[PDB]
This record gives structure tokens, sequence and C-alpha cells, in this order.
């Protein structure tokens, strides 16, 4: 996943 | 200031590595003396081989204590270029090592 | 001609005095002399100056074995001393007044009768041996014994030879001499000899006194332990972790973790300061430096060793290449060495090193069996080094060189988690974590350590204080601080050509060609972190960081951008979500801004007309944020998922990044208008964007596609740069000179590669936790001027805001709440479409510093507002306090519920600690576990391990060597018994590695197993484009695309054969170059009647049309309908079309721009 | 007329109907351009410029104009630096609005071709005079002393 999260 | 074809590419080497202006520096001084000791290894390899032929040509003649006092002489002289042998294989390989680790990142 | 030499010979003239034997009657060296080694070498007892690198690699380098004397401890060469024998059944010797004399001495019983084994004490051997001197007994029979100074020959057992006394270890403290006269003790200046063989401190000197942590307070203490004053108790429920002194100032220095602070007192109290309060956030360890009054002190938030003042001024960081867990730290200025124990570095190995003390000539000092260094003391008369372990459990001593490695304490009953050490005379003072004590020891051999000064909690730091421990001497920087413009370091004595210091430089500045004055550094590369946010130097020649670290305790650093003018930084928190901008030695920190953030992505400073951007993540906005007056706008809204933002001052432009399923890479006037896309096919996660302001290029990766590409401004002309090798997913990109420095999450590290073509990728720095944004700090690039910043003007004639426009034009703005009037220069306030906002809804305390919390966070004992806003005067004029607290029985004050009868006195009146019952419950123990006194449950396995899990001590107590491992354990060889868990781990636990020896893998078919199969790696991991597996295995044998072709999973682009993932085909957007994924073959979609179709194909209710919401994600809900009143209620195969016809090129065939011809995508020759 | 041009105090035209003040009463200027108090437009980097572009001199109201010493300056009053032997050299450089460049040296006169305008020292080529345009700075190029009937 890409979220920075 | 190089001669040896090992040495010189090692120099090369170095002008691409990670060495610090401070590091390079002492990393010549540091070949000025591993050449010295292949030209000390280089000269003794010589040697070898002139007092080997010097022996084979006294056990020739068959002189008893020309045979023994050469021996005496070469088996000594090969200590020196076996032991020299070695010294110039380790030098060789930390400077090798260095260079290849400071160009490994 | 030539060198003659001694007999005759023409010997070259550099022969001569190199060190070798080269004249035949070894005369060729006589007549000259040597040079000396340097701080660097080894001298090896013939003058022969080798590396220190060479000393105990294994290999001998000196024809005397003077570099590998005996560097691996309790070894099989006993050849015991004088006076000594050997038991047959271990590596042990007893000496001879022990042997036989009655009582098991070797304690398998083997000096004494085992008639089991046929042996018993006996003396019959005498008889026929004819001993030379003296007989004993032994399990062999009368053993001939000769004596002191003299060794029993080898050859034949009846003869003795003469044997130096003075290599037994422990014959004499510091030193001895006189082989010839018999063996004498020595005792330097400042030493008397008492009872023989023991030096002893001079009466002139005051009294010695041991100094140390009892885990909370320093304590103070005799060596005899007769007394013991409390020097400083800690505040704020602190902890002193790390002590030292200087004596000639008569100052202790003592580092509070806990805290996040250093402390300097006077030895008899008073005066009590802080030194540091910035960038401490956990200081390990502290050794200060009485010859040129340094503090070295070891950092391991960000690991690093810095220097400070007595006082805390002039930083200097030393040391940081390579420091994973730096732990102990110690240094003999005398000699200008400086060591240091690292229990975990990044390469993996945990290693004791040597070093100068400004970090010149690092030297692995130990390497094999180092396990966990914990502590560090040097003997600085005899010139050894003692370092302590807390998992192989010893002490242990070499020499400055790392030579002569012997052991003075080591067993799980006798050290089990050593942490601190200091050593006086021949005592050796140490801290366990184990038994909660200090522990005094024999410096030579302690058969069982007494105690001294029991605690009840971890004792963490220990120092002797005493005179003679600081000896005297003269500092080269006492010259007009050696002529250094800001900080003179020592160094060793023989460097810098003798002069024995080099200068070293402030944060701020950088030294120059002549090595002495300092200038203003220019460039370095900015970084942030999940930790810190660090500044380092683009060269990899030296590692050292060239800007204090940013750090906090609950932290999280995402956006960067710097100021050059001011030399301040800016950087957002996004664990508190507040702006701060810090200035690079690390000085001034404030705030920007901390109202309304939700996650700030990424910052942008436009360094001409100061206005700094950030875009926001949770508002899905962009936000510009003038700095001479914090006027505020936000100028672009109803984003999706904006991540990267850069703007350009001088071009005018400002380019954002938006990485949702329709990407794109947009730009926009830097007023915030004019906001039109610039790439919008072939993307997918635009996670970076940074500018080539050398050539005016837009560079961007891609963490989808795994790639970075470039373009103009205008987003024409687009190129891809080559493949990285192991770039799987970028993060953030910046363009510097000639390379891009990429930022990899996967990889957690930063890499270099050429902004050509990629090229000869370098990795600049592995292993950082989340690394985040970069950003290239140059105060070159931050100059030039516009109408913005003309100088016989204000900033454009504009009032609040002033916006640089193409072209070299400029445009003004005004901040929310404000218009502009007719003039377009001046503003107005406008309460009319933009009405006054207050800090924030009803249920929240606004802040003063403009964050506001949930209402019941006021008043708990917590600051959350980061400026303890919400914690000012609570419990006082009904100014109340949360539930979550704990109350103050007089009022004026509340703190945290768990720190209601938590044996610490938090409350200044006592009142949280009185009247607490007691938790001794009626409640049962599993019997799966074991109880720990302190009646906290713990598993059964962890029982007499050598580490404290009970908090307590109780599960290693009487855990004595006389004992079993429980039989759901593995013992390891006279250390510890272990958990089973443990066994094969892939780690040596044990002091011989008996719990790693020769067992295999059972990787799981949920992992692979490395083709070397030294390792598993679970299955995520295999053919992914990392190297996991340290031969590569896991990438060998991965699938790839045919050539020219894609997978059957994916689509082709005609256009120019870029391979799309399948779903993008017919998915109503053309994420294709030419548009060949949505040609006319392309089946549309619809959606249900009480549904709207937007634009990109979604489905939205009825309801939700024009209700105020980006439901559709591309607005044409909103954008549609606005009616709202005011109210109160061919070459290849062809496909055909209506008149024309398509032309479709084959898989692995791209389609030339003619709209025709097909050329072959493969790059081999038919 | 390009739309840029219109109500700019430039006669762009060459009759004044593009800066007719019953247009620019109503019309407004372009975010990107420096606004007068009259409220006629004008291009940024006219401001400060040593010129009155804008008629009322606004556009050169307030500016921290750089010091100069008097081998390159004779402190004209717009604040421009100009260098010895152009000062009272025969033509104005400065282009002071009273053409104080040249008429701080009252003695000189010149040979006829060079027209004398007014007392004032300067000697305008006879060709500007009856040419159209009134550029000798002073008075005397269409002012009735010349190209009222003789012509
Ligand atoms: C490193 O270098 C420094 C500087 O040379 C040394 O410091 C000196 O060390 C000696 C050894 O202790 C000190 O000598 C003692 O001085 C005491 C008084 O001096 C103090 O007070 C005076 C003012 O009255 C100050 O000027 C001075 O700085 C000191 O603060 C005496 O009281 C001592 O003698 C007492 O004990 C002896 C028995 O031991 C009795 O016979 C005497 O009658 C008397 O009761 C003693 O003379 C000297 O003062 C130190 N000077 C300074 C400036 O510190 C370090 O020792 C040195 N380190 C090493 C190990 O070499
Ligand atoms: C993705 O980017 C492209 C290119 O920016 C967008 O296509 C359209 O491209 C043209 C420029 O080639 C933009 O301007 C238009 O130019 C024509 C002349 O070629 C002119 O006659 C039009 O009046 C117009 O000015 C056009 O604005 C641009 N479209 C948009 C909406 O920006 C493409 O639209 C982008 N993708 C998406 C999803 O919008
Ligand atoms: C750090 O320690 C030094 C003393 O060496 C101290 O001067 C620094 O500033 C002080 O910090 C106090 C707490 O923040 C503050 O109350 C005090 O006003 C301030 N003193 C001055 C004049 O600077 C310390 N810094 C910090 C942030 O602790
Ligand atoms: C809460 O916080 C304020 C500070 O913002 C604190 O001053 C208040 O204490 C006092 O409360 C009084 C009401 O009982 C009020 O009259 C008084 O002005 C106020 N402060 C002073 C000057 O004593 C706290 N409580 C309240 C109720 O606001
Ligand atoms: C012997 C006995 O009563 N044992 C119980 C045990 O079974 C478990 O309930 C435990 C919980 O703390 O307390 C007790
Ligand atoms: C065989 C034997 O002596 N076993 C014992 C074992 O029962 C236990 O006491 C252990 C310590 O926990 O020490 C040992
Ligand atoms: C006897 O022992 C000595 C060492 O003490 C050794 O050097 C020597 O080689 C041995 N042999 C004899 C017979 O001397
Ligand atoms: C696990 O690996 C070991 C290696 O000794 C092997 O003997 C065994 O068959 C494997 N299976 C399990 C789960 O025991
Ligand atoms: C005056 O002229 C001199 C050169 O002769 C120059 O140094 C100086 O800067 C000038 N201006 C002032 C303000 O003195
Ligand atoms: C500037 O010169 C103009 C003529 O172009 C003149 O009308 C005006 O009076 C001058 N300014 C002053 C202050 O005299
Ligand atoms: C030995 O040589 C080194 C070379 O750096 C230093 O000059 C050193 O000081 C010399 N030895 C001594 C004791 O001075
Ligand atoms: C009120 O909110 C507006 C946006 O709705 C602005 O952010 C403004 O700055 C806020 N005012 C205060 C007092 O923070
Ligand atoms: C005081 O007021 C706060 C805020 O409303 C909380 O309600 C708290 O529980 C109150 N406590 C008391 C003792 O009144
Ligand atoms: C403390 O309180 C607990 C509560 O369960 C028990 O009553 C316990 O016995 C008490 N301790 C003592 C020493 O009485
Ligand atoms: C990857 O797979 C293809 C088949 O899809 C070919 O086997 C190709 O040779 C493989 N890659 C490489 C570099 O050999
Ligand atoms: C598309 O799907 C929707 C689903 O509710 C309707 O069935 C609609 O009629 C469909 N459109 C076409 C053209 O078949
Ligand atoms: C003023 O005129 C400019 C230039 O023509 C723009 O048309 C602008 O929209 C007008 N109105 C305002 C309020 O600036
Ligand atoms: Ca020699
Ligand atoms: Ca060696
Ligand atoms: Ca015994
Ligand atoms: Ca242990
Ligand atoms: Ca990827
Ligand atoms: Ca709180
Ligand atoms: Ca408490
Ligand atoms: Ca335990
Ligand atoms: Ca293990
Ligand atoms: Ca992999
Ligand atoms: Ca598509
Ligand atoms: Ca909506
Ligand atoms: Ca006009
Ligand atoms: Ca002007
Ligand atoms: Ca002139
Ligand atoms: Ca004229």
């Amino acid at each position: 996943x890409n979220x920075x999260x | 200031e190089f001669e040896e074809p090992r040495v010189i590419d090692l120099w090369d080497l170095a002008q691409s590595a990670n060495f610090t202006e401070k590091e390079l520096e002492s990393f010549r001084e540091e070949l000025k003396h591993f050449e010295a000791k292949i030209e000390k290894h280089n000269h003794y390899q010589k040697q070898l081989e002139i007092s080997h032929q010097k022996l084979k040509h006294v056990e020739s003649i068959g002189d008893p204590e020309h045979i023994s006092r050469n021996k005496e002489k070469y088996v000594l002289l090969e200590e020196k270029t076996k032991e020299l042998g070695y010294k110039v294989k380790k030098h060789l390989q930390d400077l090798s090592s260095r260079v290849s680790r400071a160009r490994h990142n | 001609k030539e060198f003659e030499c001694g007999s005759g010979e023409c010997i070259l003239r550099a022969y001569v005095c190199d060190h070798d034997n080269d004249c035949e009657d070894n005369s060729d060296e006589r007549n000259c002399n040597y040079d000396t080694c340097g701080g660097h070498q080894f001298t090896c007892s013939n003058g022969q100056c080798i590396n220190q690198n060479w000393v105990c690699d294994g290999d001998d380098d000196c024809q005397d074995s003077g570099d590998e004397d005996g560097c691996e401890s309790n070894q099989s060469h006993h050849r015991c001393y004088p006076r000594e024998w050997a038991c047959p059944g271990s590596g042990r010797c007893i000496s001879i007044d022990k042997v036989c004399d009655g009582v098991p001495d070797c304690p398998e019983g083997d000096d004494e009768n085992n008639v089991t084994s046929g042996r018993t004490c006996g003396m019959g051997v005498c008889s026929v041996l004819n001993c030379e001197y003296q007989c004993h007994q032994t399990p062999f029979g009368g053993e001939c014994f000769c004596p002191p100074g003299h060794i029993i020959n080898s050859n034949d057992s009846r003869t003795c030879i003469d044997f130096d006394d003075c290599q037994i270890w422990g014959i004499c403290d510091q030193k001895c001499e006189n082989r010839q006269g018999r063996h004498q003790c020595l005792c330097e200046e400042g030493y008397i000899l008492e009872r023989g063989q023991h030096c002893k401190s001079s009466d002139s000197f005051s009294a010695a006194s041991v100094i140390f942590s009892n885990g909370r307070d320093l304590l103070v203490g005799d060596l005899h332990g007769r007394n013991f004053r409390i020097l400083a108790e800690s505040k704020n429920r602190g902890m002193v972790m790390g002590v030292d002194f200087h004596y000639q100032k008569h100052r202790v220095f003592w580092t509070d973790p806990m805290q996040e602070k250093v402390f300097s007192t006077d030895i008899n109290g008073l005066n009590t300061q802080e030194i540091l309060n910035v960038s401490v956030d956990t200081p390990e360890n502290l050794a200060v430096d009485w010859i040129n009054n340094k503090l070295y002190l070891v950092e391991t938030k960000v690991n690093r060793i810095d220097v400070v003042n007595l006082e805390g001024n002039q930083r200097v960081t030393l040391i940081t290449e390579n420091l994973g867990h730096p732990r102990g730290i110690a240094l003999d200025p005398t000699v200008g060495y400086l060591f240091f124990s690292d229990w975990g570095s990044l390469s993996g190995q945990p290693k004791v090193e040597r070093a100068f003390m400004d970090g010149s000539n690092r030297k692995d000092l130990v390497t094999t069996k180092v396990g966990w260094p914990a502590g560090i003391t040097l003997d600085l008369v005899s010139k050894r080094v003692y370092w302590v372990d807390s998992r192989y459990d010893y002490i242990e001593t070499v020499t400055y060189d790392g030579i002569q490695r012997k052991t003075v304490a080591r067993g799980g009953s006798l050290v089990p988690h050593p942490f601190g050490i200091s050593l006086f005379e021949e005592h050796v003072f140490f801290t366990d974590w184990t038994k909660m004590a200090v522990m005094k020891a024999s410096k030579f051999t302690e058969t069982n350590p007494q105690v001294y000064h029991q605690s009840s909690l971890r004792p963490h730091g220990v120092t002797v204080y005493h005179a003679l421990r600081q000896p005297n001497a003269t500092n080269p920087c006492g010259s007009n601080n050696g002529g250094c413009a800001q900080v003179c370091v020592l160094s060793h004595r023989t460097d810098n050509g003798g002069l024995g210091y080099r200068c070293k430089c402030e944060f701020g500045f950088e030294l120059d060609d002549d090595e002495h004055r300092c200038v203003a550094v220019k460039n370095f590369l900015l970084f942030s972190s999940k930790t810190a946010v660090r500044g380092i130097p683009f060269t990899l020649s030296t590692q050292e960081d060239v800007m204090v670290p940013v750090t906090g305790s609950p932290s999280f650093f995402v956006g960067i951008d710097f100021d050059a003018q001011h030399s301040t930084v800016f950087y957002s928190d996004l664990s508190k979500d507040i702006i701060y901008k810090q200035k690079i030695d690390g000085t001034g920190k404030e705030v920007i801004t901390a109202n309304r953030l939700e996650s700030v992505e990424c910052l942008t400073f436009d360094w001409i007309s100061r206005n700094l951007y950030w875009t926001d993540g949770g508002l899905k906005s962009v936000t510009v944020l003038r700095l001479a007056d914090k006027s505020r706008r936000q100028i672009i809204s109803n984003l999706n998922n904006p991540r990267s933002i850069v703007v350009h001052p001088t071009a005018g432009y400002m380019f954002l990044s938006d990485w949702f399923r329709p990407a794109k890479i947009m730009r926009a006037w830097s007023d915030g208008s004019h906001l039109m896309p610039i790439v919008n096919t072939s993307l997918g996660w635009p996670n970076g964007l940074a500018i080539d302001w050398s050539a005016s290029r837009l560079y961007w990766v891609d963490a989808f596609f795994d790639k970075i590409e470039h373009s103009t401004l205008d987003g024409l002309d687009r190129k891809r740069l080559g493949h990285v090798d192991q770039m799987t997913h970028p993060f953030g990109l910046t363009v510097f000179k000639d390379n891009v420095f990429i930022t990899d999450w996967r990889l957690g590290a930063i890499i270099r590669v050429r902004k050509s073509d990629g090229g000869d990728m370098t990795v600049i720095r592995r292993g950082i936790s989340s690394v985040m944004h970069v950003k290239a700090y140059d105060a070159d690039l931050q100059t030039g001027s516009n109408y913005c910043s003309q100088t016989t003007h204000a900033n454009g004639d504009c009032s609040h805001f002033c916006f640089p426009v193409p072209n070299f034009q400029r445009v003004c703005g005004c901040p929310y709440g404000m218009k502009l009037q007719r003039d377009q220069m001046t503003c107005e306030g406008d309460p009319a479409r933009e009405p006054p906002t207050q800090q924030c809804g009803s249920l929240s305390f606004p802040c003063n510093n403009g964050k506001c919390v949930p209402s019941f966070f006021r008043c708990d004992g917590v600051d959350d507002c980061h400026d303890n806003s919400d914690e000012h005067q609570c419990g006082v004029f009904n100014n109340t306090c949360s539930p979550s607290a704990f109350a103050c029985v007089r009022g004026g004050q509340c703190i945290p519920g768990q720190w209601h009868c938590d044996r610490q006195n938090d409350c200044l009146d006592g009142s949280d600690e009185q009247n607490c019952p007691t938790h001794a419950t009626s409640s049962t123990c599993p019997s799966t576990s074991f109880t720990c006194d302190n009646h906290v449950c713990i598993p059964k396995d962890w029982v007499c391990d050598t580490d404290n899990d009970c908090s307590d001590g109780s599960d290693e107590k009487n855990c004595q060597a006389s004992g079993t491992c429980q039989p759901t354990q593995f013992r390891c060889p006279d250390h510890r018994c272990i958990s089973p868990l443990y066994v094969c781990d892939g780690d040596k636990d044990c002091a011989d590695g008996s719990d790693e020896a020769g067992c295999v893998l059972n990787c799981t078919s949920a992992q692979f197993k490395c083709a070397d199969g030294s390792s598993c790696i679970n299955s995520r991991y295999r053919c992914d484009g990392v190297y996991d597996c340290r031969d590569n295995s896991d990438e060998a044998g991965c699938p790839t695309r045919p050539p020219g072709m894609c997978h059957l999973d994916e689509f082709q682009c005609q256009g120019d054969g870029t391979c799309i993932p399948n779903t993008w085909e017919c998915d109503g957007h053309p994420d294709c170059i030419h548009g060949s994924d949505e040609h006319t073959g392309c089946v549309p979609k619809t959606c249900s009647p009480t549904h709207f179709l937007c634009d990109n194909g979604n489905c939205i209710y009825k309801a939700w049309i024009c209700d105020g919401d980006n439901d559709c994600r591309d607005m044409s809900d909103e954008k549609d309908c606005p009616t709202q009143p005011f109210h109160c209620p061919c070459s290849q195969k062809c496909e055909n079309v209506v008149g024309s016809y398509i032309c479709k090129c084959a898989p692995g065939y791209i389609r030339e721009p003619d709209g025709k011809s097909c050329r072959q995508n493969s790059n081999i020759e038919p």
C-alpha cells in the first residue's frame, strides 16, 4: 500500500 | 610515481573510491612500501632460480663441500623468497580489499 | 659499489634498515635508527610498524607472533605457571597448595581421589622420577615441582628451567621489572607499595570515593562501603543512567535518559544545572576529557558520539558511521585514544573498538565472543581496557592494542547482567541489573564478587572519584586554542605530525582548506524520518551529520524544507500535527502553525516571497502561509490524495501530485488558479516531485510502475530514466548537481543515481526505520529575485500575499475572511462570504499555540497541547480535573492515574502514595508459569536465564552453578540455562554457541529457503525485486514478461508498448499514451436509476447530488447543477468502425504515430 | 488596440479614445498590473522606474532609490544617477519633469540649427521643431513661437 499512515 | 602492474590499477581504483583526501594521501605512501616489498620479492625471485642452477651446476661437479655449502645458502634463500611471498600477498589482499570495500557502498 | 654489506656484497641502498635481515652476516640494520609508530600502527618489538587492523587478524605478521599474543581467552595453550597443575577433566589449572590438599578444588573433583576412575592422590612417583627440587601429590602420583621463577621442563618432567615470574597474571599491581634480580613490583607516582604486590594511593590525595547511580538517584560512598550520601535526587520521575566526574573542577556529570537532559553538579552539592536539553533524547553514557575539559557523550536515539564543553556549548559530532547501539565509552587523554562499545552494529556484529579522540582511525578492538558489551573502563597505568558483557556474562581485559585477552570473572552465577564498570587500585566496581547491586571484584581474577550497596532498582552507572584516576598532563590545545577557529579537539599524540590535535567545526560551518578557518556550509543532504530529521554530507567520504538532528519523543516527521537565508529548517511532525521551524545548530525552535492540520504530507518554501506551502492529505487541500505575518489561505481544495508539492518562484508555477486511481501531476500558478493537469497518463502513485533548477525540468517517481520520469515544466518531452536496480517503492526524491537522490520505503534507504539514465546506484544510508522525504539544502539556489522581492518597494506592493506568476509577473492575495479591493493590491475584510471562525469545535479546549484537544484531555496530568496549556492551573477556581487523573489532596495539581500509588512520589504533598492499599489479593499464578516475589507471572522457562524478567530479581535468585536446567530448558556449558525457543533461533546465545551447534532449518511452506540454506524468508519476499537472501537466490528464477510483451494479467499499450494492469483496460479513463486502453470496442457502464453517473463513471445516490461533498470523487455531482438558493425552510490486424477503420498491432508490436505502421518492440534483430 | 492598452495613461489609439474616462471609471486592472491613484492601470515594471507613467507620479511614490556621488550624479529630481559631462552637455538625459538636467547652467548658448528653446542652455536640432512631437523638453517645439502658420 502507498498510504503514509 | 608507480611501475608495478598490480599497484597501478590499485591507485586507479583508489581514485574512484570513498577515500578522503587525507586517506588518499596516506594510501599512496602505503603503495610505495607495497611496491618495495614486491621489488624485493621480485629480486629474490630471480635469485632463487639463479642459485638453483648454481646448486645444480655444483651438484654435477660432485664436490661434497661445495654441494653442502651451496645447499645451506640455498635453503635459507628459499626461506627468504617464501617468507616475502606471503608478505606481498598479505599486503596485496588488504590493499585490494580496502579499495573493494571503499568502492562497494 | 652500492652499500658494501658486512661480508662484501652490493646490497641496494633501500634494503639496509628496512626491518629485514638482508646481509648474510646479519649486520645490515645495526648502525642506523628507525622511526617510531604512529597512533594507527602497532610496534612489533622489532621497530616494525604494522597497521592497527593487522593486530590479531589471525595471521602472524612479525615472525614473533607479537600481534597475536593470545587475543582469545580461556584457551587450550595453558602451559601453566610455576606451582600450578592441570586436572585432565577440563581446561583449568590449580595451584599446588590446592592440588590434592584434601578438598576438591577443580569443581569436578579432578584434584582429589576418584576411585571410580581409579585415581588417587599418590606420592610414589618421586621415588623414581627423582625431582630436582620438590614433589607433591597428584591424582597421577608424586609430581615434581621447582621454586618460583622457574617451571618444570616439559622434555622430561624431572628438570626445571628458568621462567619469568612477571608473566603470571596478577603477580604485581601495575608494573614489575628486574627479571635477573627476582620479581619485584613497582608502583608509579602517587602510589606506594604496601604488603608487597599492592600499589596503594598516596596519603597526599583526598579519600577515594565511589559515586554511582542506584537506579533513580546519584549516590556517593567510600571504598569500604561504610557511608552512603545521596548526591543528587532526580526530579520529574527522572533516572540517573550514566555518571562521570571532573576532579580539578570537582564536578559530577550525569545523564537522565527519562527527563532527556544532561546535568552537572558540584561534588558537595549545590550549583546543579542542565548542560544539554536538545537532541539528547537518550544520552546512554558519558566520559569527560579532563586534559582538554571536554565531555564526550553517547546518544542512542540518533546513534552518534558527540563532544561538548563542560558547560554545554560548542557541540561537535565525532563518530556516526555504522553505529547501531552504542552503550559504553571511555578514553585516556594521556595517549590520545578513545574506546567505546557497540552491542549491535548496522553490519550485524557487536564490537568493542578503539579510535583517536576525534574518530580518525577506528579499529575493531574486540570482535570474537563479544555478545553484548555494555560498559568500558580502562586501567590508565597498565594500559589496559576492561569491558563487561550482559549476554555471555563475563568481564574481560585486553591491552590498548587488543593483544593480550584475559578474563577476570565469568558465569551466570557471578555476573548475570553487568552494565557499568569502573576500577581503582586493584578492585573493579561494576553494577549489575540482575543482582540489582554495585559489586566489588579483584581486577585479576574473582571467584565470587562481593556485594556493595544492594539496591532495589537497576543500578545504571558507577565510577571511582579520585585524583589518581585522572592523571596529570599538558593539553596541546592550551596554546591559544591550538589556532583553531572554533573547536580544538584532541587526538593521538603522534597525530597531526606530532601536534596531537585537529581542529573541528561547529554545526553551522565547515572546515576550510587550511583546516583552521571555519566557513559557513553551503549544501548538504537534508532528509526526514519517522524518528528524526537529519542532514548529512553529500559525499560519502565522511558520514558525520552537518546539522544537529531534530528529534522528539513522540515523533513522526514527514514534510521538510529549508530557508538558507536564516539557516532555519521547516518540518512537520505527523504525530503532533505541528509545523515547526528550527535553526541548523538547533538553538531556536518555534512553531509555524498548529491549527487545522490532519496529515501534512509535504512542505515547500518559496524562498523569494517567503510563502510556505503544504499539502494536507486529511483535508484533501493545500495551504499557503506567509511567514512575515501569519496570513493563511487554502488556495486549492477538493483533491483526493495530494502527496507532493513543489513551488517554482522564478518561473511562477507550483507542481502537485495526486495518487488516487486517476492519478495525475498538476501544475498551477503560485496564486492557486490555472490548476490544470500536466501528466495524467501512464501514471499511478506519483509519490514525489523535484525540479532540476539547472535545466528547468520536473522529475518525479512512480511507486506503482517502479520508475523515475522527467519532463519539461509544460509536461512535454516526457522521458523515462533507466531501470534502477532495487528501487521497488520510492517515496521522495531530489535533484542536486548531476545526481538524483531517491528514497525507498521497502529498502528503507537513500539511494543515489545519475540524472541522465540512473546508472551507478549507490546506497547513501541503509537501515532507516521509515525514511520519508529528502531535500537538498543549498544556499546557492535560494537566491535571485522577481517583482515580489524588488529592493525599491515592499513585496510587490501587495498588502498580505504576493505570488509570482509566469512571464515574470506577480499577483496579490488576501487571507481567509478578507477580500482584495479594486486596487488589486490592498485587502479589506469580507464577513459576508468568509465569516470569522473559532480555534475549533465545542468538545475541544483551544490551546495557546493553536492546537486543540478533546475536552476530557483538559487537566489529566498529560501535556496533550505540547505547550502545557491543557495542564495549566488545574484543581483550583473550578478549573477542575478529569476522571482519568489523580487529584492531589490539597489541590493545585493533578497527575495521571497511572502515577497513583506507583511507588514514585509525584504529587508535592505525597498524597499519591499515602494511604495506598496493597494488592496482595487471593490469586494464583498459572502452574505453567513462575511466581515472582513481586507477584507478577512469568513463564516457568524464564527462570535462571540470567535475565531479570521479574524486574525484582526473583527469577534469578538461588541460581548457583550447582543445579540443573528445567526439563524444558537447554544448558549453555557453564554459562546459563536458556529457553528452547532460543535453540536454532538463528543467533548464538551460548558462550560457545552450543545452542546453535549443527542444527538444520525447518522453513515452512509459508516461507522460502535460500539456496545457500543460511536462512528462510516469508513467501511475500519471493520474487519482489529485492535481494532478501544473501546469495540473491530469492530473485533468481523469477518470472519475466516475454520480450516486448506483457503478462497475461496485464494489458499492453498500442502507442508505445507500455504494460498496464488488465483492469485499467475499459475503465473510463485513458491510462495510455494514445488512448489504446479506451478504444471503440470498449463496453460502457451505467448505474441504477436512483444513482447519478459521474464523468469518470462512478455511481452516487440521488440525494447526494450537489449535497456538498465530493461523492463522485471528480466533482461531477457538484459541478453539474449549482441551483441551490438561500432559504429558511493496415500493416497488421484491422478493426472496423462506422466509416473508418482502426489498425491494431499484434502484441509485441507498437504503432508508429502515422496510424498504420507497426514496429517490433524487442531489440532482437530478426 | 489590445485590451492591455485600455486606460493605461498612454494614447494608444492616437486620439484618446482608449484613455476615455467613462470606461475606466468602471474598468478594473489586470491582477498583474500596478494601479495608480486615479485608477488608471500600468505595467508593473514601470513601478519605481524614474518615469512618471501613472500621471499622478504614484508609480514612483515611496521608492527607496539609490544614493550616488557627484562624479555620476547631479541629483536629478527623479533620483537618477547620470554621469559627469552628461550634466549640462546640451541635451536632457535624466528626463526631469522640469528638465532640470540642463537648465542648471544658465549662461551657455549654441549656433543655429540647434535651437535654444527658451533661455535655457539646451539647443535641440531644428528638425524636431514642427515635426508634430514636443521633444525639446522645453516649450519650444510646437508652442506658437513656431509651427503655428509658418509651415
Ligand atoms: C594535576 O595537577 C594539579 C596541579 O599541579 C595537582 O593539584 C595539586 O595536587 C596536590 C596534591 O594533593 C595538592 O597538594 C595539597 O594542597 C592542599 C592545600 O591546597 C589547596 O588549598 C590551597 C589554598 O590553601 C589552594 O591554593 C590549592 O589549589 C588547593 O585547593 C594541602 O592541604 C595538602 O597538604 C595537607 O596534607 C598533607 C598530607 O598529605 C599534610 O602534610 C599537610 O600538612 C596538609 O595538611 C597538599 O599539600 C595541591 O594543592 C594541588 N594544587 C591544585 C592547584 O590543585 C593535581 O594533584 C595533579 N594530579 C596528579 C595526580 O598529579
Ligand atoms: C490530461 O492532459 C491532457 C493534456 O494537458 C488533457 O488534454 C487536453 O489538452 C489540451 C492541450 O493539447 C488542453 O488545451 C486545449 O487545447 C486545444 C488545442 O489543442 C484547444 O483548442 C482547447 O480549447 C484547449 O485549450 C486541454 O485543456 C486538455 N484538457 C484538459 C481538461 O486539461 C487531458 O484532458 C488531461 N486529462 C484529463 C482527465 O483531463
Ligand atoms: C537548556 O539549558 C540552558 C542552560 O545551560 C538554558 O539556558 C536553556 O534555556 C532555558 O530553558 C528554560 C526551560 O525551557 C527556560 O525556562 C529559560 O528561560 C531558558 N533560559 C534562557 C535565557 O535561555 C535550556 N533550554 C531549554 C529549552 O531547556
Ligand atoms: C480556569 O482557567 C483560567 C485561566 O484561563 C483560570 O484563571 C480560572 O481561574 C479563575 O476562575 C474564576 C472563577 O471562579 C475567575 O473569576 C477568575 O478570573 C479565574 N482566574 C483568576 C484570575 O483567578 C480557571 N477557572 C475558571 C472558572 O475559568
Ligand atoms: C628440552 O627443553 C628445552 C626447553 O626447556 C627445549 O628448548 C629443547 O629443545 C628440549 N630438548 C633438549 C633435549 O634439549
Ligand atoms: C523440521 O526440520 C527438522 C530438521 O532437523 C527435521 O528433522 C524435521 O523433519 C522437520 N519437521 C518438523 C516439523 O519437525
Ligand atoms: C563619493 O565618491 C567616492 C569616489 O571618489 C566614493 O568612494 C563614494 O562612495 C561616493 N559616495 C559617497 C556617499 O561618498
Ligand atoms: C514636474 O514637471 C511638470 C511638467 O512636465 C510640471 O508641470 C510640474 O510642476 C513638475 N513638478 C513640480 C513639483 O513642479
Ligand atoms: C615516533 O614517530 C612518530 C611518527 O608519527 C611520532 O613522531 C612520535 O612522537 C615518535 N616517538 C616519540 C616517542 O616521540
Ligand atoms: C477559522 O477557520 C477558517 C477556515 O474555515 C480559517 O482557518 C481561520 O484561520 C480560522 N480562524 C481561527 C481563529 O483559527
Ligand atoms: C470539573 O470540570 C471538568 C470540565 O467540565 C470535568 O467535568 C470534571 O469532571 C469536573 N470535576 C469536578 C470535581 O467538578
Ligand atoms: C493489602 O491489600 C490486599 C487487598 O486484596 C490484601 O488485603 C493484603 O493482605 C493486604 N496486605 C497486607 C500486608 O495486609
Ligand atoms: C523471464 O520469463 C520469460 C518468459 O515469460 C523468459 O523465460 C525470459 O528469459 C525470462 N527472463 C530472463 C531475463 O531470462
Ligand atoms: C447499465 O446498467 C444499469 C444498471 O442499473 C441499467 O441496467 C442500465 O439500463 C444499463 N445501461 C444499458 C445501456 O444497458
Ligand atoms: C476588472 O477588470 C479586470 C481586467 O479586465 C477583470 O476583467 C476583472 O474581472 C474585473 N473585475 C474585478 C473585480 O477585478
Ligand atoms: Ca634489511
Ligand atoms: Ca596479525
Ligand atoms: Ca585439593
Ligand atoms: Ca546474562
Ligand atoms: Ca511498486
Ligand atoms: Ca491533558
Ligand atoms: Ca506516584
Ligand atoms: Ca529471567
Ligand atoms: Ca540462539
Ligand atoms: Ca525478494
Ligand atoms: Ca483505462
Ligand atoms: Ca456530493
Ligand atoms: Ca492606452
Ligand atoms: Ca514609472
Ligand atoms: Ca545633459
Ligand atoms: Ca516638435
